[PDB]
């Protein structure tokens, strides 16, 4: 229950601001700056502010602060939500989030956010929807807003339907500094760029452990994801009822399933660091990485982050595969590698000199973190069984789908 | 700057008085006092052009506190555009009217408001709603007088999913206060 | 300079022209403007604000600013006095009490000097009973024939009826333009 | 080609399910 939602700039300066309910004074604002600073000087600075008896929540966005101020006890998971939906509305609306479209799509960006939400209440959130309606290069409102379907327009017609989905896994290992693995999750994501003719109600269907089970197939490999939560088109109902994953799919790129469980497997990539680091002399990385995945996969890209010194100048590096590059702004050396093959193993020895002159205060020790991503690999095996899609028209369908397996929170505790 | 400004919107062409509001928006979002324009932009409100509406509808949300005595020329153009076809026009006009913060503005808009209540469409139901609890909001007493309690609550049992939810929570906020 | 554009423009018709709506609140303004855009009598509710409309005529755009009579929006009418040519007064012959207050109202709005070059346009409004005046009584009682340097016409028009309406549209045109 | 996995064609259901 925001009072009036605004965006504000780096400097302080708000790039457009649209109140609601006109219960907040607009000139709350400029007290926000100062608040923020303070708060930011001693740790107590938070999204949420609060200015006397008005709560001034704000989100660090790409370049401006999106503040939304509100006075009565307003729902802030609604306000939080309402702020991601005008970000995701502004992102796709304008490709880049600066202050250089704030101020050149202002006819446009007042207008969306009269439309976006009244009174404090949001009623419009859809991207295809508010674009069909409100344009920045007007009719009366598309009736998919009214109707219930609001995620799949009628009446798109394409010469081909062709969907390409993607299985996006996310490999997050937490490994601490005694070199066990405490937090190990693997977060699936099912997203398909669905771009047919009609308004198809997908039926989704995978190989999913409860599934099995209930159809009494609980032999073979199914993925049991913990937390599994549903897109805006797909039904709940079916899922509570049978597990029937049956929704209209949206017309473009979206989110249908995105499967959330803990991993009990070792680590795709296993890197172990030595840090031979003298009192003021030199220091020594030995950094050794182990491919525990797949010898038919290989790791495309794979950055494993080492963090060296902060104060550390004229480093050498002496490794088998794998480019070394040290890069002074993020004061670490990331162990690129292009092509990761599994079961290789990459020993590397870091070697670089130190000042004379010892450091004032400790600098900690971040965590080693890779950018390991190998694709065509399903770590949990999960395979799609079948995707029912059905049109009142009648056409044949060619939807497509790739598994893509990437380093998520894969960070190794430093010693 | 601003007598070329007033002279540009008190001009018959609307590519001028387009490119006037566009730079009278512009003033107002960079810190610009532009209050003292809108008795001008007063008689250029009446526009056919939506830009130019949804332009001077928002200049007198923003203006309405300001100059309280200047909105009194706004009635009768909130009134003409609150019966018109397009239901995006109405859905905006309901939206500014809830939206003015004048004591004397909603005592003249609850038959638009009332006429409204019964909208077929369901945004146009969903902005009567909302115009409806703004009022509420801003005058518990003329909301209990036009009798918008019984519309509320029978909004909830009707078709427009959505607009049955924006009743329900315009009743909600209602009940909350 | 060359002026070959403005003759072919001139030779179609170019010119516009503007006019006025003002008068007395239920003295027919709303409904002559309507008569005059639309051509029909149409119920509408009290002119709150202000009405704007244009209606086309002998090649001519003279388009009426309507303002209604109400005591909150007698006053606006000075807003619409800036960049105005015409200004038509609405009489009310069916309301002796209020013919004083209209009578009043016209002699306040001719009193300025901003509204000058716009001539004098009193229509005999609510000529359907046989209560109303003629064109010379209206015209005594308010003094149109002593007011010098202003273009006034007496003319009677019936909003339900729609006579004379014709004769107050040529009137007004032959009183901005005076061409062939 | 495509990195990150070669798109693969999609069944319409599980047909051992009847
Ligand atoms: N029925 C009828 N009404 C007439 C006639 N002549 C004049 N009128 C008046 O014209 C009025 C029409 O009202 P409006 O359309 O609002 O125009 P208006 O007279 O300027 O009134 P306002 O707009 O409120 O200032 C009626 O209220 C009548 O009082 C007539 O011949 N028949
Ligand atoms: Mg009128």
């Amino acid at each position: 229950s925001a009072s009036a939602v605004y965006v504000l700039d780096l400097k302080g300066k708000v790039l457009i601001c649209r109140n609601y309910r006109g219960d907040v004074d607009m000139s709350e604002v400029e007290h926000f700056m100062p608040i923020l600073m303070e708060k930011e000087e001693e740790g107590m600075l938070s999204p949420i502010l609060a200015h006397g008896g008005v709560r001034f929540m704000w989100i660090k966005h790409n370049n401006l602060y999106l503040v939304a101020t509100s006075k009565k006890n307003a729902c802030v998971s609604l306000v939080f939500s309402f702020l991601y939906k005008v970000v995701q509305v502004f992102s796709e609306y304008f490709k880049e989030l600066e202050e250089e479209s704030i101020r050149d799509n202002f006819v446009i960006i007042y207008e969306l956010l009269d439309e976006l939400m009244d009174f404090g209440y949001p009623q419009t959130t859809d991207s295809k929807i508010l674009q069909e309606y409100i344009t920045q290069e007007a009719p009366r409102p598309p009736a998919t807003v009214t109707n219930a379907v609001s995620w799949r327009s009628e009446g798109i017609k394409y010469r081909k339907n062709e969907v390409f989905l993607d299985v996006i896994e996310a490999v997050n290992l937490l490994v601490s500094a005694n070199g066990n693995v405490l937090r190990s999750e693997i977060v699936g994501s099912i997203k398909m760029r669905v771009f047919l003719s009609g308004m198809p109600e997908l039926r989704l269907g995978l190989n999913d452990k409860v599934l099995f089970d209930n159809t009494g197939r609980g032999k073979s490999k199914s993925v049991e994801l913990e937390d599994v939560k549903f897109h805006q088109c797909v039904r709940l109902s079916r899922f509570e009822n049978d597990r029937t994953i049956s929704f209209i799919p949206p017309d473009g790129e979206f989110e249908l399933m995105s499967y959330r469980l803990n991993t009990h497997v070792k680590p795709l990539i296993w890197i172990e660091s030595v840090i031979e680091k003298h009192s003021h002399s030199r220091i020594e990385y030995m950094v050794k990485a182990k491919s525990q995945f797949k010898r038919r996969s290989t790791a495309n890209n794979v950055e494993i982050h080492i963090p060296v010194p902060n104060d550390a100048d004229s480093p050498k590096f002496k490794t088998t595969v794998g480019s070394v590059k040290w890069v002074p702004e993020n004061s670490e050396i990331v162990w690129s590698v292009k092509s990761f093959p599994g079961g290789k193993e990459y020993l590397m020895r870091a070697h670089f000199g130190l000042p004379s002159v010892e450091a004032e205060d400790k600098e900690g020790k971040p965590p080693i973190s890779v950018k390991f991503e190998i694709p065509y690999f399903t770590t949990s095996g999960i395979q799609v069984r079948y995707l029912k899609i059905i049109e009142k028209s009648g056409y044949q369908a060619l939807p497509w789908v790739r598994y893509i397996t990437q380093n998520g929170d894969y960070q190794l505790r430093t010693q | 700057e601003i007598f070329e400004l007033k002279a540009e919107l008190n001009s018959d062409k609307k590519e001028k008085k387009k490119e006037a509001v566009k730079k009278v928006i512009a003033s107002m979002t960079v810190g610009k006092d532009v209050s003292a324009l809108f008795p001008d932009v007063v008689n250029c409100m009446q526009t056919d052009n939506l830009e130019l509406k949804k332009l001077v509808y928002l200049y007198l949300m923003n203006y309405a506190k300001s100059q309280p005595d200047m909105a009194i020329m706004a009635v009768n153009t909130f009134v003409k555009d609150c019966e018109d076809p397009n239901p995006l026009i109405r859905a905006l006009a309901v939206r500014t009217m809830g939206c003015i913060r004048v004591d004397k503005i909603t005592e003249y808009l609850c038959e638009p408001l009332r006429k409204c209540l019964k909208d077929e469409d369901p945004y146009v139901r969903k902005t009567a709603a909302v115009c409806v609890a703004k009022l509420h909001d801003i005058n518990a007493q003329l909301v209990e007088d036009q009798g918008f309690l019984d519309t509320l609550k029978d909004l909830i049992s009707d078709s427009n999913p959505m607009v049955v939810a924006n009743a329900v929570a315009a009743l909600s906020e209602i009940a909350e206060s | 300079g060359n002026i070959f554009a403005n003759l072919f423009k001139g030779l179609f018709g170019k010119k516009e022209m503007r006019i006025l709506m003002v008068g007395l609140d239920a003295a027919g303004k709303t409904t002559i403007l309507y008569k005059l855009k639309l051509g029909e009598i149409v119920t509408t509710i009290p002119t709150i604000g202000f009405n704007v409309e244009t209606v086309e005529y002998k090649n001519i755009s003279f388009t009426v600013w309507d303002v209604g009579g109400q005591d909150k929006i007698r006053p606006l009418w000075r807003h619409y006095f800036q960049n105005t040519q015409g200004l038509i007064f609405v009489v009310d012959s069916n309301d002796r009490e209020r013919v004083n207050e209209a009578r009043e109202e016209l002699m306040r709005m001719l009193a300025e000097d901003e509204l000058r070059d716009a001539v004098l346009l009193v229509f005999a409004n609510k000529q359907d009973l046989p209560n109303a005046m003629n064109a010379a009584e209206i015209t005594d009682k308010l003094g149109l024939h002593s007011l010098r340097h202003r273009n006034w016409y007496i003319q009677a028009t019936c909003a339900t009826s729609g006579d004379g309406l014709y004769e107050g549209l040529d009137w007004l045109s032959n009183q901005l333009r005076n061409q062939k | 080609d495509r990195k990150g996995g070669s798109y693969s064609q999609a069944a319409g259901s599980d047909s051992a399910q009847s």
